[PDB]
C-alpha cells in the first residue's frame, strides 16, 4: 500500500498517522526529520586577503639616468627619481653631485596569511536540498536514511520506498552573492572580479588560492626617498580585509531567519523551518495484519484527568476500554488538536489505561483511534504558569484554540442578538407590509 | 584560547525574557527571533546592563 501525507517541516516534531488499507489493522507511521541539509549550487568568484608589498631593492645607477618599463604585475608601480645623494656608512653610495638615479620599483602580492585565512566569495544558485529521515513502522524499529528531498528519486528507507516530495517553499538564506570566512558566511555582495573599489573589499582579488593572476587594486604611490637614504617610500590605503573585518556585518548565521543555522563544507544551512514537505511512503503489506485476526474494542470511554495547555505533553487521560483479546492498538488523534505521546498501547483484557496529550486548545475535543475504533473526550485546560520555557512547540496552534467557551457563548449569543433583531425588523416590515397593506385592501 | 563572559542571570516574564550582563569584558550579545522576520539585534556590552 502507499501511504501519501504532508508535514511541518519542523526538526522535533514527529509526525504521526495510520495507514488503513481495508480489511486489515490499522498500522502506526512515524516520520522525524533530525536535519534539513538545503545545499545551494556555489561557483567559487574570487578570493581575497591582506595584501603584502614587495618593494624589490632599488636601482641607484649614479650618473645617468634609466628608465624602466612596464612589467606585468599587479599594481606596479615604477618611478625614477632625479636628482639623488644616497648617503650610506662608510662614504656615500655614488660619484657624481646629482644627476643620479634612484629607481623606485614597487609592487604588491598576496600575503602568505592568504593561505591560512580568506574571504572566498561565491555566486549562489538554486541548488538540492536532502534531509536525514528516521521512520518508525508497526513493530519494527526505527531505520533511518538520508533522502534527496525531490519526488524522483526512491531512497529505500529499509524495505519501504519513501518519496519526498519538493519542498513546499523554495526559500533559501543566501542571496546570490555571498562571502565565506572561517566558520561562518556572509549575505554581502562583493565588487567582482576587477571591479575592485581600491580600498574596502577588493583590493586583492585572486582567482584562486594558488593562482599567478592577482587583480591588486590598491593605489599604490611612491615618494621621493628623504636627504638621500636609500629606501622606497610607498604610500597607499591600508587593506581592504582590515576595514571589511572591523566593519564587518553580523554573520548570516546570526541573522539567518527561521532558525537556520549554517554549516561549511557543504555551503549549506540546516534546520531550516520553513514551510511543509510532502510524503509519500509505500509501506511493505507483509507487516499489515488481517481484521479478522484484530481484537474487537468496544464500549470505550475516555476521561482527561489533568491537562494544562504546555508546549510539552502536559495533558493526561484515561481510557477506560473493553476487549475482545490480548493484542497491540495504535492510538493518535485524526486531527492536529492533539498530539499523543504514545506509539502504540498493548493491551490485555477489561481495563482501564492512561495516555499523555500535549495540546494549546483550552477545551480539546481529540477524537482517538484505538484499534481502529473511535472515542471523543475533551474538558478545561489550565494555564501552565512559567511563562518562557526551552522546549518547543509539540502541537500546532489554530486559530479556534484560545477561545474559552464563555467568550465563545459571549460571541455566540452576540451574533445571535444581532442576527435575531434584524431578523423580528425584517419579520416587522413584512407583516406591517402585508397585514396592514393588503388586507385592508 | 577565549574568554567565557559569566553566565547570564536570566529570569523571565510574560512573552519577555530579561538577561542581566555583567560583562568583565567587551561582549557581544545577539539575539535572532526564529520567525520569519529574524529581527536581529546585535549589541556590544562593555558595564554591567539589563536587556529585556
Ligand atoms: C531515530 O529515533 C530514535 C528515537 O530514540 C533515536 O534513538 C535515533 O538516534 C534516531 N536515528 C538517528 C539516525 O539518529
Ligand atoms: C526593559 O528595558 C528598559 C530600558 O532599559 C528598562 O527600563 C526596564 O526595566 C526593562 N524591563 C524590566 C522588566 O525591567
Amino acid at each position: 500500500y502507499e501511504h501519501t501525507a504532508v508535514m511541518p517541516n519542523k526538526v522535533g516534531i514527529p509526525y504521526k498517522a495510520l495507514v488503513e488499507r481495508p480489511g486489515y489493522a490499522p498500522v502506526h507511521l512515524q516520520i522525524q526529520l533530525v536535519n534539513t541539509r538545503i545545499i545551494p549550487s556555489t561557483n567559487l568568484e574570487y578570493i581575497t586577503c591582506k595584501y603584502k608589498t614587495k618593494v624589490p631593492s632599488p636601482v641607484v645607477k649614479c650618473c645617468g639616468a634609466t628608465q624602466c618599463t612596464s612589467k606585468p604585475h599587479p599594481d606596479y608601480q615604477c618611478q625614477v627619481f632625479s636628482g639623488v645623494y644616497p648617503f650610506m656608512w662608510g662614504g656615500a653610495y655614488c660619484f657624481c653631485d646629482t644627476e643620479n638615479t634612484q629607481m623606485s620599483e614597487a609592487y604588491v602580492e598576496r600575503s602568505e596569511e592568504c593561505s591560512i585565512d580568506h574571504a572566498k566569495a561565491y555566486k549562489v544558485h538554486t541548488g538540492t536540498v536532502q534531509a536525514m529521515v528516521n521512520i518508525t513502522y508497526g513493530s519494527v524499529s526505527w531505520r533511518s536514511a538520508d533522502v534527496y528531498v525531490n519526488g524522483e528519486t526512491p531512497a529505500k528507507i529499509g524495505d519501504a520506498k519513501l518519496i519526498i516530495g519538493p519542498l513546499s517553499s523554495a526559500w533559501s538564506p543566501f542571496d546570490n552573492k555571498v562571502v565565506v570566512y572561517g566558520h561562518e558566511v556572509y549575505n554581502y555582495d562583493f565588487p567582482e572580479y576587477g571591479t575592485g573599489k581600491a580600498g574596502s573589499f577588493g583590493d586583492l582579488q585572486s582567482r584562486t588560492s594558488t593562482s599567478n593572476d592577482l587583480y591588486a587594486n590598491t593605489n599604490l604611490k611612491l615618494q621621493r626617498p628623504q636627504a638621500g637614504i636609500v629606501h622606497t617610500p610607498f604610500t597607499q590605503v591600508p587593506s581592504g580585509f582590515e576595514r571589511w573585518k572591523k566593519d564587518k556585518g553580523a554573520p548570516l548565521n546570526d541573522v539567518a531567519p527561521f532558525g537556520c543555522s549554517i554549516a561549511l563544507e557543504p555551503l549549506r544551512a540546516e534546520n531550516c523551518a520553513v514551510g511543509s514537505i510532502p510524503i509519500s511512503i509505500d509501506i511493505p503489506d507483509a507487516a499489515f495484519t488481517r481484521i479478522s485476526e484484530t481484537p474487537t474494542v468496544s464500549d470505550l470511554e475516555c476521561k482527561i484527568t489533568e491537562c494544562t495547555y504546555a508546549f510539552d505533553f502536559g495533558g493526561i487521560a484515561t481510557v477506560a476500554y473493553k476487549s475482545s483479546k490480548a493484542g497491540n492498538c495504535p492510538i493518535h488523534s485524526p486531527s492536529g488538536v492533539a498530539v499523543i505521546k504514545e506509539n502504540d498501547v498493548t493491551l490485555a483484557e477489561s481495563g482501564s489505561f492512561t495516555f499523555h496529550f500535549s495540546t494549546a486548545n483550552i477545551h480539546p475535543a481529540f477524537k482517538l483511534q484505538v484499534c481502529t475504533s473511535a472515542v471523543t473526550c475533551k474538558g478545561d485546560c489550565k494555564p501552565p504558569k512559567d511563562h518562557i520555557v526551552d522546549y518547543p512547540a509539540q502541537h500546532t496552534e489554530s486559530f479556534t484554540s484560545a477561545i474559552s467557551a464563555t467568550a465563545w457563548s459571549w460571541i455566540k449569543v452576540l451574533v445571535g442578538g444581532t442576527s435575531a433583531f434584524i431578523v423580528l425588523g425584517l419579520i416587522a416590515t413584512a407583516v406591517v407590509a402585508l397585514v396592514l397593506f393588503f388586507h385592508r385592501h | 584560547i577565549a574568554t567565557l563572559a559569566p553566565e547570564p542571570l536570566v529570569e523571565h516574564k510574560h512573552r519577555t525574557l530579561i538577561l542581566h550582563l555583567h560583562p568583565d569584558h567587551p561582549t557581544l550579545l545577539t539575539t535572532r527571533s526564529l520567525g520569519s522576520d529574524a529581527n536581529p539585534t546585535r549589541q556590544w556590552i562593555e558595564r554591567p546592563t539589563t536587556v529585556n
